[PDB]
């Protein structure tokens, strides 16, 4: 009679049909995985096409309910999800206009060449790019290079990307948001649960105060790093200005991982490598996955199922076929789920595997809840339960007791600084990328800013905040920072903030849970049942209550927090700060490498 | 387990479960409804707004892992009343 025992049978209608037809489309993701052929792309265009049409008439037949009338929290919750129309609340005209540029996207990012001086070269984001950075150390190149596609890049999408910013306001307007930034915080909106309701400001608090938390460090690391290219390359960098954005050591400045070679404080000392006693005991991808199962049983998570096995490819597919095998795993359910990557024999194969298997087993433990919740909390929480796996496994003392290190040597004090010096570079330096990048989209979504200032005053706020100049000083006719990926495809960025705030403290509170002392970084989480029913704990939570509560249950607390991040750094922080006692700490906004 | 029986490939169609009736059931009863379950206060021709088919569908695949793949599962019944006994069980039989 009442509107929840008819929202709790279209939730059971919803649950089971979703479920048939997200089981068919996730069962096509992984032919398209496996076999490319024209056939399977057909067959998931129409499987594709059936679920988005299922889920759009089932959303709109869930319209007709309210959400005043209901007081479970699970149900609310899902006729929340249920009500999140997206697309469909704005008109069919402008809905297509919509698709039909992100598919221009799509095919301008995809098919983005760049020509040289001499216009014999093709280049395309992968035939270099990538591989330039990362093998030359020449500016010239570099500078070319990425100021050329940066320009064509812009010039093809800049308008674009101005009605990019309006329909979105429009569309957030009319779902009755104030702006697409206000749409992307929905995410973490949780309201009806006493001491756990958070708004969309709260979150910008959080941030902020991590801002305040954390910028010394960043700044002493900027510092180091412009210092390391002062002594690499000493006539086109400035003692205390600020460093020009194609001096970061990767495509657009998110990581760090590359400038390794010429950051390293010691180069004489051998790095943690465990390839050559792989090869010594020829190791598959086989052993790999059991040895990953042997890791997780000892944390009490659950075994192998039989069909991952059976089903899930562990290896390449020779040359008769091609895949696609970046590391990845889709939500098929019911127990079934499967793995597709290239197994090489490598160490980053080995993070890979680790990261991929936490997701795997987080994806697996709310199996039971419903579809509307068989997710992790939050954007990050899927990521960060993958990457403490990993970052758990790359401790050297795990590699000395499961044997793949042999027993007989001890932890050298300048290899584990590189090893550091790698967890830290590999990490830190993506997070106030993240930030500016985040930020940015944010006040383009309030419209707090005309059209006519756009990169001056990103630029100006990059080269304040974290130093990033422009190498060649650029008008409102640029569009640089909107060239990456997930700008370019429609993604958000504070999933991975969340995702490192949230594997920083999993960790630690995992750690003190299993009682291990000494250096933190050097803590292992193995033989500790129970931390493992710890992590259990919040692993079988899902979607049900809110991500908060799923975080107290590990952390005890109810915010994010900046403590993890001073602590893990604690011995690394000590080092940079006695050795910066002769070097300039801060930096110059004013100077720009064509102003002299 | 019954995967390779029962399960088949492109989808195993044929079993169908009920969900949703106007009250509760009794112990050994049949309840075959072909009548589409209403919700809502507004009766309805069916298969719409607020109306429910009760039964739905076994989505069986041979690639699912154990917590749903298919089960064969029989529930023997047995009476201790007072009757003359006609399934007895086996004797045996021995040397000379
Ligand atoms: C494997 O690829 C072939 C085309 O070469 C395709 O016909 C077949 O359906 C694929 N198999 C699977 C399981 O996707
Ligand atoms: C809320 O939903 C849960 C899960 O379906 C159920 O067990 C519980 O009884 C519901 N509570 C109310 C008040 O309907
Ligand atoms: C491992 O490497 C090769 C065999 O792969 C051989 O030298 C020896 O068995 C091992 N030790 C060293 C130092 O190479
Ligand atoms: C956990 O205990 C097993 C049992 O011997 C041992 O082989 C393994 O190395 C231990 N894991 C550690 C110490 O991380
Ligand atoms: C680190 O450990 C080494 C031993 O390999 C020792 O010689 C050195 O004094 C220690 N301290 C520093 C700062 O290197
Ligand atoms: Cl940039
Ligand atoms: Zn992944």
């Amino acid at each position: 009679s009442t509107t929840e025992e008819q929202a709790k049978t279209f939730l059971e209608k919803f649950n089971h049909e979703a479920e048939d037809l997200s089981y068919q489309s996730s069962l096509a993701s992984w032919n398209y995985n496996t076999n490319i052929t024209d056939e399977n792309v057909q067959k998931m265009n129409e499987a594709r096409a059936k679920w988005s049409a299922f889920y759009e008439e089932q959303s709109r037949m869930a319209k007709t309910y309210s959400l005043e009338e209901i007081q479970n929290l699970t149900l609310k919750r899902q006729l929340k999800a249920l009500q999140h129309s997206g697309t469909s609340a704005l008109s069919a005209e402008k809905s297509k206009r919509l698709n039909t540029i992100l598919n221009k996207m799509s095919t301008i990012y995809s098919t983005g060449k760049v020509l040289d001086p001499n216009t014999q070269e093709c280049l395309a984001l992968e035939p270099g790019l990538d591989d330039i950075m990362e093998n030359s150390r020449d500016y010239n190149r570099r500078l070319w290079a990425w100021e050329g596609w940066r320009a064509e890049v812009g010039k093809q999408l800049r308008p674009l990307y101005e009605e990019y910013v309006v329909l979105e306001n429009e569309m957030a307007r009319a779902n009755n948001y104030e702006d697409y930034g206000d749409y992307w915080r929905g995410d973490y909106e949780v309201t009806g649960a006493g001491d756990y309701d958070y708004s969309r400001d709260q979150l910008m608090k959080d941030v902020e105060r991590t801002f305040a938390e954390i910028k010394p460090l960043y700044e002493q690391l900027h510092a180091y790093v412009r210092a390391k290219l002062m002594h690499t390359y000493p006539s086109y960098i400035s003692p205390t200005g600020c460093l020009p954005a194609h001096l970061l050591g990767d495509m657009w400045g998110r990581f760090w991982t590359n400038l390794y070679s010429l950051t390293v404080p010691f180069e004489h000392k051998p790095s943690i490598d465990v390839t050559e006693k792989m090869e010594n005991q020829s190791w598959d991808a086989e052993r790999i996955f059991k040895e990953a199962e042997k890791f997780f049983v000892s944390i009490s998570l659950p075994y192998m199922t039989q069909g991952f096995w059976d089903n899930s490819m562990l290896t390449e597919p020779g040359d008769g076929r091609k895949v696609v095998c970046h590391p990845t795993a889709w939500d098929l359910g019911k127990g079934d789920f499967r793995i597709k990557m290239c197994t090489k024999v490598t160490m980053d194969d080995f993070l890979t595997a680790h990261h991929e298997m936490g997701h795997i087993q987080y994806d697996m433990a709310y199996a039971a809840q419903p579809y509307l919740l068989r997710n992790g909390a939050n954007e990050g929480f899927h990521e960060a339960v993958g990457e403490i796996m990993s970052l758990s496994a790359a401790t050297p003392h795990y590699l000395k007791a499961l044997g793949l290190l042999a027993p007989d040597f001890h932890e050298d004090n300048e290899t584990e600084i590189n090893f550091l010096l790698k967890q830290a570079l590999t990490i830190v330096g993506t997070l106030p990328f993240t930030y500016m990048l985040e930020k940015w989209r944010w006040m383009v979504f309030k419209g707090e800013i005309p059209k006519q200032q756009w990169m001056e005053k990103w630029w100006e706020m990059k080269r304040e905040i974290v130093g990033v100049v422009e190498p060649l000083p650029h008008d409102e006719t640029y569009c640089d920072p909107a060239c990456l990926f997930h700008v370019a495809e429609d993604y958000s960025f504070i999933r991975y903030y969340t995702r490192t705030i949230y594997q920083f403290q999993f960790h630690e509170a995992l750690c003190k849970t299993a009682k291990h002392e000494g250096a933190l970084f050097k803590c292992d989480i193995s033989n500790s049942t129970e931390a493992g029913q710890r992590l259990l704990q919040m692993l079988r939570l899902g979607k049900s209550e809110p991500w908060t509560l799923a975080l107290e249950n590990i952390v005890g607390i109810k915010t994010m927090d900046v403590k993890p991040l001073l602590n893990y750094f604690e011995p690394l922080f000590t080092w940079l700060k006695e050795q910066n006692r002769n070097s300039f700490v801060g930096w110059s906004t004013e100077w720009t490498p064509y102003s002299d | 387990n019954s995967n390779k029986l029962d399960s088949k490939h492109s989808g195993n169609y044929d079993y169908w479960y009920r969900l949703f009736r106007k009250s509760k059931l009794k112990p050994f009863e049949r309840d075959i409804s072909t009548e589409i379950y209403q919700a809502g206060n507004k009766p309805c021709k069916g298969k719409g707004p607020n109306c429910y088919f009760p039964l739905q569908s076994y989505g069986f695949r041979p690639t699912y892992g154990v917590g749903h793949q298919p089960y064969r599962v029989v529930v023997l019944s047995f009476e201790l009343l007072h009757a003359p006994a006609t399934v007895c069980g086996p004797k045996k039989s021995t040397n000379l």
